[PDB]
RNA sequence: GUCUCCGUAGUGUAGCGGUUAUCACGUUCGCCUAACACGCGAAAGGUCCUCGGUUCGAAACCGGGCGGAAACACCA
RNA sequence: GGUGACCACGGGUGACGGGGAAUCAGGGUUCGAUUCCGGAGAGGGAGCCUGAGAAACGGCUACCACAUCCAAGGAAGGCAGCA
RNA sequence: AAUGAGUCCACUUUAAAUCCUUUAACGAGGAUCCAUUGGAGGGCAAGUCUGGUGCCAGCAGCCGCGGUAAUUCCAGCUCCAA
């Protein structure tokens, strides 16, 4: 559910292991998936990847970078 | 010491301002910046002056060293290099003093002083309290 | 506001199409032949020659004994042979057209250099500029890009701070030689 | 939901941590391209495959 | 120059820790009489008005109508000699872990007890909390401390001998039990609710003669609290070691943002270096300090200032975290810690596994025991036995924990006001001792 | 805005003052005056970027405080004192006099003149009118008006003003086949002789000038200086005579000065 | 900082101071197919959020602390 | 009477206008809050004194919305200026 | 053999500083003083290499890859583009 506008939105988590690294009431930044509102690939329906957690981005955490802010 | 060379050039001479000015470079080939001082005085003897009316300043070096370049300023007389000339000049040769508060608290006390009308003792007597 | 002057201009473009093996071919045979660094600066090189291009063919569309014309082909003719890319006798327009980059490529201090004898190779010659060793007329130049004109073409030489022209050997050598002679009194 | 989120990180979690090998620096910059024109201009082989690519798996 | 104490109040719940303490405030010249008249036709509407001094203390209109103080307040005030601030303290079995943050960041303390029948009783027993503010006053390191009675009006005669003379006896072999020096101490009679014994010797009762108090610096004597406070040992300043600044609160002050609130324990902080905090291990410039609402040019030790940070939101940094330069060693989170504990109660024995709370300074965070290293007398640390498999009260020993939440600690031979700690659970503080080893992560 | 303006910015600035755009961010604001601001050059610009006499604001400000400079046989101590066209600016210390004149690329030149020919000057008269008792009025190019005037000197003519006076001492029928310059647009700076003068009514007069080359151009009638009585002019002109010559014939006189000079 | 409520396999929760179990499930294994689909039977899955106290013994009775869900104030 | 299918009038603009910017066979398509010029505004409106020039807000008056101090009788507000 | 990136004296710059340019003295052999970001089926330059997984995890802008011998996932090595 985005902050602005209170909107509800489907994003899909973009990597292997990403799952495990979200958890509930996280603050997610959510960008496009590619094609400008149109879904892409084999996902019905879902046109936005998470890109950062918690602020911090996903890349990090995947490439094990940096760590969860505990 | 041994090779250092002061040549002029732009060279003239106004009555506007009591002075002759010029743009000179000095001839440093293996040596840091020539110290501003010994400009002054190697221009005194090149011009048969004495090294208190020299002025100095804006020298750039130009890259790989050698040549560097700054703006000559010879007065004819002392009183009026006192006369026309920037402050921050004659301090650099000391003949100006700049003991003086911070532009922040003259603001501060400029204000303050806002606050009190006309009477003398408590206009003056604003910033004697807030130091 | 700001007394600024923020007045900038994009050096290099782009090619339209990347992966491309002939075209990637030709830039590592001009990089590798003169001892660029990276296909920026023969990308860079390319835009100035058509640059030069345009403005030469903008000049052959206009009619001929136009003032115009007359004057732009003129100063580009004189630019040209200054920088040496143009033979002196060839003082055309159409001549403008037939220029490439491999001209250009040449007149570079880091190829001089090498033309000149002072370096070994080409590489050589881009670290020997780098590190102030080398001077033009007087000023000393450590910028491998620097455009050589055919007066300046003549005045290339060592610097004289450099340990190959005047005295002052490297910091290597002096370290060797007071090794050498505190293990040797 | 149906339930299947807790395969997870499964085949990177099985997936057996073999360490990088160490190696020597590579050149960067005017050195690499030097090197790479080199290996790839400067060569005769008298050798048949018509032109194997540069990552020939032979 | 002129040099600062932390002074804290501690004592019992509606035991006149606020109203004396207002009494104080007021006669030293914190306060006016106009404000205090304010609370005093505030307190008359809701019949409170014994408290009209102690709202003083009592910020929190909470804290006004409930009659209690639920968390610690700051005061400040010039005495005749040096300055001084003062804390209060909540003086309740529910707000203990709120008066600890008060007094870990304390230079010197005085208790309170009243004199009256039914509550000097109540007051010192083992559901008494005198033993308990007593004991982590010690613990948490207060070298110095005075005591003084209040409400001896109340009394049968009021203003006795005998009565004083009893409950000085009292509170004089429990502190040679814990461990200080009946001597030091200074020993006064306070009238609270009369205002009576703070700057002269109040003549309603004579028999009061003064008292001695002989330490290592030297001799004094005295008359009232004043001549008692005059002649504190002004504590030591461990300015060359590096900073080290726990953080009592957090504030959003408009026009200026974050300002961390704590009081400086080591090294000097001034407006223009870096700081890091390590539990949360965030870096951040410091831009202004203040005191008490007047800006400063540094943070001395045992300064309870409030600086403000740049760049930064509220939840980035909390309470209990601890701020310490980068550009000497900076603070970080620690993985563990070993310990040397004092036990002092428990119903039960305990076992590995055992996860009461520990507060340090200002934090309080739950530690789990990994496991027990050795047994310990005690006395002179001797050793007893090795790999023990249960412990019971009256013991010491060398235990290794790790916290549940985040938390830093540094050992008691590095950092001594962050080596000290406490252990509660069940309302008591069941363990006490010092740290010697940390585990930086 | 809700008044007056008293700043300009540098770029804004007009550009035959020659300003350049990394020293400042404001440029001189010459204050009202006898010359429009759009084709006057302030005293501060000239004695600091064509004569460099100063360096500064402050050190023209000091020089002019001094009471050196002289505009029209008059002292002005205002730095940013509008001198605009062909007033004679007179330094008796350093002992030279100057003529504000356009060069050939329509730019005020360093013209300098010599003492019996500064104490005179060229005015082109902009209405003439009758004042009260009869008495006729005459107004210059200039903000300078004068009383009792030559009845033969009719509009834009030219007057020989001499200073220290301010009398009329000779004029200059404005007649075909008269030296002018062009004090306006694109020609401006320009010398030439009138050829033709073809006027529409309600509108703006077109006249025409040819130089001595035989170059011909056209200019409107506002923007026209008789300076000459016919063909001699009554000034000293400066550099180049006023011809302005095109590139292609400005490239090789610079490369024939090379060669001279090299 | 205070108060209010909740917290048992992974979700949905039975549960008694003297037994934590079941259920739609979730998973796994046999069960047929080259791959399925449908479909039959079993197993595992719990410090009862954690730490303790009361008791002869507690998940449940109580004291804390932790996480979440509410509200209250908190201005160097 | 005046204006309108040569688009009046109305609505929308995520519209301040322009000099200009991006893309670049030619033709075009988008962007110009943004340092220069012109305009508007000073929280929303409204009304005034002074002055040559203001419907000014680092001038005033009033209402509305927020909001400071108080001894509760009052007093004082305008960062789309630099931080 | 040669240099800087850094330490660092002086000069210079500057209202005063700072930076750049000069210029002492230290300053390089894994010269460890360490170049990264994305890819290797096609588009589109680059592997029919090896180990795991087995229509699961995942990749994939699009075609498509994965159901136990993956040129496409997760990794190692090796190449590719800037
Ligand atoms: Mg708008
Ligand atoms: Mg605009
Ligand atoms: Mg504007
Ligand atoms: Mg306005
Ligand atoms: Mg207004
Ligand atoms: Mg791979």
């Amino acid at each position: 559910q985005l902050i602005k506008n209170g909107k509800k939105i489907t994003a899909f988590v973009p990597n292997d292991g990403c799952l495990n690294f979200i958890e509930e009431n996280d603050e997610v930044l959510v960008a496009g998936f590619g094609r400008k509102g149109h879904a892409v690939g084999d996902i019905p329906g879902v046109r936005f990847k998470v890109v950062k957690v918690a602020n911090v981005s996903l890349l990090a955490l995947y490439k094990g970078k940096k760590e969860r802010p505990r | 010491n041994d090779t250092v060379t002061i040549r002029t050039r732009k060279f003239m001479t106004n009555r506007l301002l009591q002075r002759k000015q010029m743009v000179i470079d000095v001839l440093h080939p293996g040596k840091a910046t020539v110290p501003k001082t010994e400009i002054r005085e190697k221009l005194a003897k090149m011009y048969k002056t004495t090294p208190d009316v020299i002025f100095v300043f804006g020298f750039r070096t130009h890259f790989g060293g050698g040549k560097t370049t700054g703006f000559g300023m010879i007065y004819d007389s002392l009183d009026y290099a006192k006369k026309n000339e920037p402050k921050h000049r004659l301090a650099r040769h000391g003949l100006y003093e700049k003991k003086k508060t911070s532009r922040k608290q003259r603001k501060e006390r400029k204000n303050r002083m806002k606050k009190v009308r006309g009477t003398a003792k408590a206009n003056v007597g604003a910033g004697k309290k807030p130091k | 506001p700001v007394a600024r002057s923020w007045v900038c201009r994009k050096t290099y473009v782009t090619p339209r199409r990347p992966f491309e093996k002939s075209r990637l071919d030709q830039e590592l045979k001009l990089i590798g032949e003169y001892g660029l660094r990276n296909k920026r600066e023969v990308w860079r090189v390319k835009f100035t020659l058509a640059k030069i291009r345009k403005a030469a063919r903008e000049l052959l569309t206009l009619d001929e004994k136009d003032p115009r014309r007359l004057f732009e082909g003129n100063a580009l003719l004189r630019r040209l042979v200054r920088i040496g890319v143009l033979d002196e006798g060839k003082m055309k327009l159409d001549y403008i057209l037939g220029l490439k980059i491999e001209d250009f490529l040449e007149r570079r201090l880091q190829t001089q250099v090498f033309k000149l004898g002072l370096a070994k190779s080409i590489h050589h010659a881009r670290v020997l500029i780098r590190q102030r060793h080398i001077r033009v007329r007087k000023q000393v130049v450590n910028i491998p890009s620097f455009i050589v004109r055919l007066d300046s073409q003549k005045h290339i030489d060592f610097s004289l701070r450099s340990p190959y022209g005047g005295g002052r050997p490297g910091r290597v050598k002096r370290k060797n030689a007071k090794k050498g002679q505190g293990g040797a009194g | 939901v149906h339930g299947s989120l807790a395969r997870a990180g499964k085949v990177r979690g099985q997936t057996p941590k073999v360490a990088k090998q160490e190696k020597k620096k590579k050149k960067t910059g005017r050195a690499k391209r030097r090197m790479q024109y080199n290996r790839r201009f400067v060569n005769v082989v008298p050798t048949f495959g018509k032109k194997k690519g540069p990552n020939a798996n032979s | 120059e002129k040099t600062h104490i932390n002074i804290v109040v501690i004592g019992h719940v509606d035991s006149g820790k606020s109203t004396t303490t207002g009494h104080l405030i007021y006669k030293c010249g914190g306060i006016d009489k106009r404000t205090i008249e304010k609370f005093e036709k505030e307190a008359a509407e809701m019949g409170k008005g014994s408290f009209k001094y102690a709202w003083v203390l009592d910020k929190l209109k909470a804290e006004r109508e409930r009659g209690i103080t639920i968390d610690i307040s700051l005061w400040k005030f010039e005495t005749s000699k040096y300055y001084v601030t003062i804390i209060d303290a909540p003086g309740h079995r529910d707000f203990i872990k709120n008066m600890i943050t008060g007094t870990s960041q304390a230079d010197c303390a005085v208790l309170i007890v009243a004199a009256g029948v039914g509550e000097f009783e109540a007051g010192i027993s083992k559901n008494g909390q005198t033993r308990e503010h007593a004991l982590l006053a010690y613990t948490l390191g207060v070298k110095q401390l005075i005591v003084g009675v209040n409400k001896m009006d109340s009394t049968e005669p009021p203003y006795s001998q005998k009565r004083y003379e009893e409950i000085v006896k009292e509170v004089s072999t429990y502190i040679k039990k814990i461990g200080y020096n009946p001597d030091t101490v200074a020993f006064v009679p306070i009238s609270g609710w009369n205002g009576d014994n703070m700057l002269e010797p109040s003549a309603n009762m004579p028999w009061f003669k003064g008292w001695k108090v002989t330490r290592k610096d030297g001799n004094a004597s005295g008359t009232t609290l004043l001549e008692a406070l005059d002649c504190i040992l002004p504590p030591t300043r461990p300015t060359d070691k590096p900073l080290r600044l726990p953080l009592q609160d957090v504030y959003k002050i408009g026009g200026i943002g974050t300002v961390p609130v704590g009081r400086v324990e080591t090294g000097v902080l001034k407006p223009g270096m870096v700081v890091t905090f390590a539990p949360v291990n965030v870096t951040t410039e410091v831009k202004s300090v203040e005191m008490h609402h007047e800006a400063l040019s540094e943070a001395l030790p045992g300064d309870n200032v409030g600086f403000n940070v740049k760049n930064v939101s509220v939840k980035d940094v909390r309470r209990g975290n601890v701020a310490g330069d980068s550009k000497n060693d900076p603070p970080m989170e620690a993985a563990g810690f070993t310990a040397q504990v004092i036990i002092l109660n428990h119903p039960g024995q305990i076992s590995a596994g055992y996860a009461p709370v520990l507060d340090c300074h200002t934090a309080h965070i739950a530690c789990k025991f990994a496991e027990l290293k050795e047994k310990i007398d005690r006395r002179s640390g001797k050793k007893l036995e090795d790999g023990p498999k249960f412990l019971k009260s009256g013991d010491a020993a060398i235990v290794d924990m790790v916290p549940g939440k985040p938390m830093c600690v540094e050992s008691f031979s590095d950092y001594p006001p962050l080596g000290r700690f406490a252990v509660r659970d069940m309302r008591q503080t069941v363990a006490v001792g010092v740290i010697k080893a940390v585990d930086k992560k | 805005a809700r008044g007056p303006k008293k700043h300009l910015k540098r770029v804004a600035a007009p550009k035959h003052w020659m300003l350049d755009k990394l020293t400042g961010v404001f440029a001189p604001r010459p204050s009202t005056g006898p010359h429009k601001l759009r084709e006057c050059l302030p005293l501060i610009i000239f004695l600091r970027n064509r004569l460099k006499y100063a360096l500064t604001g402050d050190e023209v400000k000091k020089i002019c405080m001094q009471r050196f400079i002289k505009i029209d046989g008059k002292v002005r101590t205002d730095i940013t004192y509008p001198a605009g066209f062909m007033d004679v600016i007179s330094i008796d210390k350093t002992g030279e006099n100057f003529r504000l004149i356009y060069d050939t690329k329509g730019r005020f030149a360093v013209h300098r003149i010599t003492p019996e020919e500064a104490k005179y000057k060229l005015c082109k008269v902009r209405k003439i009118f009758v004042g009260t008792k009869g008495i006729p009025h005459l107004v210059t190019h200039d903000a300078r008006t004068i009383r009792y005037p030559d009845p033969l000197i009719k509009v834009n003519d030219t007057i020989q003003i001499d200073l220290e006076t301010g009398k009329i001492t000779d004029f200059i029928k404005f007649d075909t086949g008269n030296l002018c310059m062009v004090t306006g647009g694109a020609n401006l700076g320009r010398i030439g002789v009138i050829t033709n003068r073809e006027r529409h009514p309600g509108s703006f007069d077109v006249v025409h000038v040819k130089d001595a080359n035989g170059n011909s151009f056209a200019t409107r009638l506002s923007n026209i200086f008789v300076i000459g009585k016919g063909n001699k002019p009554w000034i000293s002109l400066p550099r180049g005579k006023g011809i302005r010559l095109t590139i292609a014939e400005e490239r090789d006189k610079r490369l024939a000065a090379k060669q001279s000079s090299g």
